[PDB]
């Protein structure tokens, strides 16, 4: 009689929900979906293979060693799937767990999935919804950001990289989408700024809202950072799925050719 | 969609007078497969149109000027938006089709103080280093250095076409006669000869700057065949770690 | 390529059909009016099609105010029946499934072979007007069971 | 043989107690296509099994530990045989599937005088330099450096799985407690904690050293898909004439 077998599905259930049902309800109330259902809506049915399901952060300072702060998965879902039968490597950030903040394990999973994608020669798709670097981790978050930036630069021109911002992305989390090939946004629910409105008001003495400072309209109309903005989450996933069919899987392949009528 | 489909509604889309504008998205829809066009940055720098479409089932990148917005002039935002898209298309073996209708660059002190030269160089370099097949169609006009920036034949372009309404000129007729004929004080005839001799695609076609002058209704059938023969295009360039983008 | 301007009459065209009797003429009118393609402007083909297949028009009893009284509030369109609604939903679902299936036909890569999905039945929610219908579509070639 | 053929017979093939042994060739037969397996050196160094099989029709090289004889411990002959087979499989673009159940290298002065270190280095190099796709499944245990020598994830492995009855540790609980806990002079709480927290595959999973913990009945269906993705794997290494095998 061993409890490890029970612990398997115990941690599986804790990972599937993420950071709890209450935060999922809050996410739905905000008009946004969770990472897992976003992935299910993006990929072909019955084709998602997830990697590093049981990975937790290594932080042991400032109370993060407590059992209540240990979430299996660590605010990111990473894996591979297929769109219209074509292989793709996908990661989606989970705002439920610590606001999507990137810890050491988060960046480790992203770097691993990017490394596998660049080894096999497949595109990378990232659903971005994160509050920035995790302060509790410390310089580990900066190291993870730098590793992701280095992999983004190395993979530039080798495999296509698509980033879809689906929430308020602040701080370092804004540089990775800028290094990717294309940037898409969701109206009224996605933001992209380096510093928040409070810091702007405190420093520059100016009143500005989140939507005005880094909203989808601002970045798709007068900034030139994002490429397209979509009505909501489902429309964004549908349009991204349609757009993925245009691009080749790698720079070693010719332009895709389809059937004409 | 058949590759040799005729597209007759483009025969008179370009107005006879040069002071009236049209929509380039109409031409793009009429030319591409099933009239389906995934436009990139549709609400930013509207005086240029970039996007992804399909020709004979093969994905292609479309870059064009928009005479409806800002008379089709080029500026900083349009230059950057076109340049990055062209660079991405070249990087992943995606053919490029360009539609040219531009009077030049947008003048003013705001453009000069913002660094219009750097971004124009960005766009010119983006079209210059491309090794993917490039097909260019001139609809109404291409004046001055913009004609070079819009994937001319001399940038190692593959095929260049001009509609009967095309006007490949150094600059505007009035400025040309005012800089050539200074003391002639008889511009009344000079306008007649200059318009009759240089306000047409003939100066460019007489020296092979455009492959042919094609009827608009045969545009699509002209492009697809080219994309059939240029799929095996392969050129070589001097070795380097990388180049110096004018960012 | 022809354009419609504010200066002249809005007359797009004049369609004529001829047959042995009135019923054949009306059938030919319907067939030729369903196969007439206009894209770019707004036409009144819906009004003509609804008027032609109107029961009162078929019977014969018409007057100079025939258009005024049959549509007191105004023109609305074709009030399609239950069978016609089912046919329209089936056609739309089959077209959607056909587009989705065509989206998967890539050329052979020889380096990254594709694995075509094997979805047997497509389960769809179709919103028409203000009603939601559940549709199950299956394909076995050029034939769709909806 | 269908690529998603479930194999429930592997659900309870691993005995609960760690002292009971099982047959590794049963897992090989149940996993591979049509249960056909061409073994190499079946009667020499029988604590390891190597051979050729087919997965989804593609030829695969299989190496695994046999816990029936010598409890699966590695030695000179086993290391040499496995290293040679792995080198041949890597040299000819044949993917490798590894099944890991090993407690380490068996002790004794005969192994030390014969050069057990050199042959362990043989096999470690053989898995280290391989650039073919490698799929590793840990069945029961992987203790100490042998776990590294058996195509671990850190050794440029492609995909690593662990069964729910797997366990990865530096060595057994007894030696670890003896070398760590000496001042407590009590094993009532130390042994219980070590068994409950370091006698299960969770330390390897939480650090990300195994991709997933899978049910045994999904083994084959899991491997085939991995062999479909990893077909186009390509890596680059520094130039050299050759390397020094520790022969
Ligand atoms: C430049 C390189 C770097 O180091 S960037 C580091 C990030 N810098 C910052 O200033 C963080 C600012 N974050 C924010 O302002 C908000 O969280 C934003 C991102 C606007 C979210 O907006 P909103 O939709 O209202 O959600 P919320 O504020 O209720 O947040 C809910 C939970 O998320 C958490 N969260 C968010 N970010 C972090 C973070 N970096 N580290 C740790 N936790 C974070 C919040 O603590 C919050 O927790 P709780 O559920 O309210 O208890
Ligand atoms: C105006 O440009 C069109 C002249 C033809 C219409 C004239 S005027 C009104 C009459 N009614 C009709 O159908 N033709 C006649």
């Amino acid at each position: 009689a061993t409890s490890v077998n029970e612990r398997i599905e115990n941690k599986r259930r804790t990972a599937l929900l993420g950071g709890g049902q209450r935060r999922i309800d809050a996410q739905h109330k905000r008009g946004k979906l969770t990472a897992r259902e976003r992935i299910s809506l993006l990929l072909d049915p019955g084709s998602f293979v997830e990697s590093d399901m049981f990975v937790e952060h290594r932080c042991a300072d400032f109370g993060m060693a407590a059992d209540k702060n240990k979430f299996p998965g660590d605010s990111v879902v990473t894996g591979r799937g297929r769109i219209n039968g074509r292989l793709v490597y996908v990661f989606s950030q989970d705002f439920t767990v610590f606001g999507g903040s990137l810890s050491g394990a988060h960046a480790q999973k992203i770097c691993k999935i990017m490394d596998q994608a660049i080894t096999v020669g497949a595109p990378v798709i990232g659903l971005n919804d994160s509050g920035g670097a995790r302060i509790q981790e410390g310089v580990e978050s900066l190291a993870g950001y730098a590793d992701i930036f280095l992999r983004n630069v190395t993979a530039s021109g080798v495999i296509p990289q698509i980033s879809l911002i689906m929430g308020p992305c602040a701080g370092g989390a804004v540089y990775s989408p800028a290094l990717t090939d294309f940037t898409f946004m969701v109206k009224d629910t996605s933001y992209l700024f380096i510093t928040g409105p409070d810091v702007v008001k405190s420093v520059t003495n100016e009143d500005v809202t989140q939507e005005e400072l880094g909203g989808a309209k601002t970045h798709t109309t007068m900034s030139g950072v994002a490429h397209r903005a979509f009505e909501n989450d489902v429309d964004a996933l549908c349009n991204l799925r349609d757009f993925f069919n245009y691009l080749p899987l790698s720079s070693q392949d010719p332009a895709p050719v389809r059937e004409c009528h | 969609d058949p590759s040799d489909r005729l597209v007759p509604e483009l025969d008179t889309i370009v107005p006879l007078e040069s002071t009236k504008a049209y929509n380039m998205v109409d031409i793009i829809h009429s030319v591409v497969d099933e009239r389906e066009f995934f436009e990139i940055m549709p609400n930013y720098a509207k005086n240029i149109i970039v996007g992804f479409a399909r020709m004979n089932g093969r994905t292609v990148g479309i870059v064009g000027n928009q005479p409806k917005v800002a008379s089709g002039c080029l500026d900083i935002n349009s230059s950057v938006k076109g340049a990055r898209f062209v660079r991405f298309c070249d990087a992943f073996n995606i053919p490029l089709i360009t539609f040219v209708d531009v009077p030049g660059f947008l003048p003013g002190t705001a453009q000069e103080y913002g660094g219009i030269i750097r971004h124009g160089a960005k766009l010119l370099y983006a079209f210059a280093e491309a090794t993917v097949p490039k097909v260019t169609v001139i609809t109404r006009k291409a004046y001055g250095g913009a004609y070079d920036v819009m994937s001319s034949k001399h940038l190692c372009g593959d095929t260049n076409y001009a509609w009967p309404t095309a006007e490949i000129a150094v600059m505007g007729a009035k400025g040309a006669v005012e800089i050539i004929f200074k003391g002639h004080e008889n511009v009344e005839a000079a306008q007649a000869e200059y318009i009759e001799k240089f306000a047409n695609p003939f100066p460019a076609a007489v020296r092979g700057f455009v492959d042919d002058i094609i009827q608009p209704s045969s545009t699509r059938a002209r492009i697809c065949c080219d994309l059939d023969v240029l799929a095996s295009k392969k050129v070589q360039r001097p070795w380097r770690k990388h180049a110096n983008i004018p960012l | 390529g022809s354009d419609i301007s504010i200066y002249y009459d809005p007359m797009i065209s004049k369609l004529i059909t001829y047959g042995s009797d009135r019923t054949e003429a009306l059938k030919r009118m319907a067939d030729a009016l369903d196969n007439y393609v206009i894209r770019g402007v707004t036409h009144n083909i819906a009004l003509l099609r609804e008027v032609i297949i109107n029961s009162r028009f078929v019977k014969g009893d018409i007057s100079t105010k025939f258009l005024s009284d049959v549509y007191p509030d105004g023109f609305k369109g074709h009030m399609l029946t239950k069978s016609e609604k089912n046919q329209l939903l089936a056609i739309a679902s089959s077209l959607f499934v056909a587009f989705q299936l065509r989206a998967q036909h890539f050329q052979e890569n020889s380096r990254m072979p594709v694995i075509k999905p094997d979805i047997a039945n497509w389960e769809l929610s179709v919103k028409l007007h203000d009603k939601v219908h559940t549709v199950v579509a299956s394909n076995n070639g050029s034939v769709f069971s909806v």
